């Protein structure tokens, strides 16, 4: 169990970063990023 | 999902009696419990119309008021007598529970400053025994007084799944600054404005927030940091309202950062410049949040009652609420060096210290572990 | 650059970005900065239509060599500019951008 | 960017209050600090409208004015009392600085002739302690008066980043010459016009000079030679205004050569003939310039306030300003031979001697080294 919660973290956080990578590469579809992160988090 | 409310002590009765009066008028309901002809969901607080309230010598003042057809000073005295009528007041709550379709919560209005302190400490303990799946929100009001105050905080930090602080001191300033009163009959008018506008999203259904557990789980991230403060500006675009809520002059509170913000806009403002203001608030940096976890600000709109202009309320989870505790914690030790076990006070003393440490640890970039 | 008030704030916000090489530069990030400048300076009190066309373009080093505004124009008004005035303004905008950073450098040294 | 202004002593409050009246009327701002209906960038000097002033008996007459809704005599006595309220007045500045978007500088309006002069010298040093990256421009005004004048000069030569001199002897002569007054409220009319005109290119944006350092970076060649003088002609072609500014009758100052000149033409003049006039003024050789480094003359246009014709202001850096310090210097020595350590007067007397020594050596072909 305790080894599964941390397993979801590395799996979900990696999937989220794939989203903001594709949501940013465009010409709103850009203001969505400002809704996902607000504290400058996920700045990687 | 219905919410059965409770009112304890002279404070809880007076705020609740004026909370219902604000609600009875906001709907087309005459004080005679009869609907007036003159869309708004009214089945949460009212039972087909009768309010779901369980009150507990101010009661006679209500029975003589035109709303009659709508229904010592020691903390030990409150907890003792509450045990003597364990079966009496639980007969009422139980018969009011099963008669409802599906119970959702217990909004409890009490002040921690005589019998409301000791009795409320007894209830919040006994509810978690029988009802283990029912949220218990409390609209507690902040003012031997240091003793009775902190003792309730022992129960309010492990039983109540939420808590909304409303201190009389900061209210008295707003009573003096922008109302120029110098009275309880006036500051409660502001309290009734905060309590009513708090559940405006439950009674007026919108896109989201159609249940109490929707307003709770968004702000409170962990079971311990469950204390919220309010902000109410109208005493004009969405940017005008959002900028005023973040000023320290409006908060009902006498490093530090936010955890979660929810904005309630009860105006008829167009929902197209909403994202523009949130975009602007990020740029000028009018508020800071926790560095460890992703914290965002949420804004919600609603519709004003036509039977009764832009307003605004903000539900805040601010770390600076830890200051109010220290004032209680400080005066306790002074009374501890001035005068059958006297262990409950010391055991309560320890757990409040665990809470304050958790707040000041919440503003650290390594709050995890 | 006939505004002056707007280009001042715009050169203070692009400073932390353009110092990096061009390879790490992506257009989708700068637009939020440009939009911030138009909101803070006096250029906010302006016709919303003309503000819809003002954007950024990335010439193709350092961030101070590939940044330039475009102000694309299409439709009937495009018969006055005819793709040659837009190939001349950008030929001018570089000389006014260089002579503007060579001044804000010399007021930083001072 | 924003610029916070300070007003010290009786003079600073009066000329600052007259500066804000003129600046409010120049804009569309009612005396009640509310915008009237009736382009001009006003965010630098006004806060969303509230002036960014820090005022320090005269305050009462200001508060009894229709503009109430718009917000001993020794140097040692003026220095000490500022030390005892050191923390007090900075809280006003610390909140205004951090409440500001991006601070740029500190305008100081004060008279060096005595509690205000002493307080000024104290504050000028502390601003160097706290804020190292903020310009400090001082609109000082010249007149035991010799003592106080030179002491503040010791601070104004190494603390204040720029300085604009305005001596009463030159202003009083103008009032009797071209105004025929025979009062303080009368000469301040002229001081207000020069101050309001000094920051004209900041409020009406143009292609150049959109920041306070943009005007100063051209005139002041080295951090030591940071003293300026003014000239205001209309008390019409652009060639007429330039020739009238270079006459000695207009300057507000009672061999030598110019270091840099800045001209502010505020009229509706034809902006195509401005480059012509600078071609011909060079030919007549109306001004003699430094031989060591290159220097030129600068002309900048603007627009007059429509809510209220050609005017003109000239900011110059002439080494003839060394004579003014000489008068205070010589006046000091005569009192020093006539009457806990009295060593600060010795250091101040010495450091101003180096400033004067810089000027007289600034006019030689070998000022380099
Ligand atoms: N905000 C507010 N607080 C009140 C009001 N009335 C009483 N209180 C608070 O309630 C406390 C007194 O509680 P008390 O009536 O003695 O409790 P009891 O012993 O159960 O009757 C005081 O400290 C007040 O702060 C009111 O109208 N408004
Ligand atoms: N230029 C100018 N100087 C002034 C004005 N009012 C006062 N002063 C100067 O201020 C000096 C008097 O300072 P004072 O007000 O007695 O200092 P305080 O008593 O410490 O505030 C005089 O020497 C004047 O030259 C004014 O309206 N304009």
């Amino acid at each position: 169990f305790e080894a599964t919660i941390n397993k979801f973290d590395k799996n979900f956080s990696a999937h989220l970063l794939d989203l903001l990578a594709r949501l940013s590469i465009y010409s709103g579809m850009a203001s969505v990023i400002s809704r996902l992160d607000f504290n400058g988090f996920y700045t990687e | 999902r219905e919410i059965i409310t409770l009112q304890l002590g002279q404070c809880g009765n007076q705020i609740g009696f004026e909370f219902w009066k604000q609600l009875c008028a906001e709907h087309g309901i005459s004080p005679e419990a009869i609907v007036e002809e003159f869309t708004d969901r009214k089945d949460v607080f009212f039972y087909q119309y009768i309010p779901r309230a369980v009150l507990l010598r101010v009661i006679h003042s209500i029975l003589n008021s035109p709303y009659a057809k709508l229904y010592g000073n020691n903390w030990a005295s409150g907890f003792s007598q509450g045990e003597k009528i364990h079966e009496d007041i639980f007969d009422i709550i139980d018969r009011e529970a099963d008669g409802s379709d599906s119970l959702e919560g217990f909004v409890l209005c009490h002040s921690i400053a005589g019998t409301g302190s000791g009795l409320g400490s007894y209830l919040l303990e006994r509810l978690n025994d029988r009802y283990p799946k029912k949220l218990v929100q409390t609209y507690s009001v902040f003012p031997v007084q240091p003793y009775n105050s902190l003792l309730t905080l022992k129960r309010l930090t492990q039983n109540a799944d939420c808590l909304v602080v409303l201190d009389n001191t900061a209210l008295n300033r707003i009573a003096t600054d922008r109302l120029h009163i110098q009275s309880f009959s006036q500051i409660n008018q502001l309290v009734s404005t905060i309590m009513s506008a708090s559940t405006t999203t439950l009674r007026y259904p919108g896109y989201m927030n159609n249940d109490l557990i929707g307003l709770i789980a968004s702000l409170i991230p962990t079971p311990r940091l469950h204390f919220l403060m309010t902000g109410y500006t109208p005493l004009t675009t969405v940017l005008d309202v959002m900028r005023r809520l973040l000023q320290p002059k409006n908060v009902m509170v006498s490093n530090h950062c936010y955890i979660a913000i929810l904005n309630i806009i009860q105006g008829e403002v167009d929902p197209t410049q909403v994202h523009k203001s949130l975009q602007r608030i990020r740029e000028r940096k009018l508020a800071n949040f926790i560095p460890w976890g992703p914290a965002s600000i949420q804004v919600a709109l609603s519709r004003k009652s036509p039977y009764l202009r832009v307003s605004g309320l903000m539900m805040a989870n601010h770390t600076s609420i830890s200051s109010l505790f220290e004032r209680t914690c400080r005066q306790y030790d002074k009374l501890r060096k001035r005068e059958d076990n006297f262990d409950e006070m010391d055991t309560s003393r320890e757990i409040v210290q665990q809470l304050i440490d958790e707040y000041h640890a919440a503003t650290r970039p390594d709050y995890i572990s | 650059l006939g505004q002056g008030d707007f280009i001042r704030h715009l050169m203070d916000l692009l400073k932390p970005e353009l110092v990096r090489p061009a390879t790490t530069l992506y257009q989708h990030n700068l637009t939020g900065i440009l939009e911030t400048a138009v909101r803070a300076t006096n250029a906010q009190f302006d016709s919303p239509e003309i503000l819809r066309r003002l954007d950024v373009r990335l010439l193709e080093d350092t961030g101070w060599d590939v940044f330039s505004l475009d102000y694309h124009v299409d439709g009937p008004i495009a018969t006055v500019f005819t793709r040659e005035c837009m190939s001349h303004y950008l030929r001018v905008f570089n000389f006014l951008w260089r002579a503007k950073r060579m001044e804000y450098i010399l007021t930083d040294i001072r």
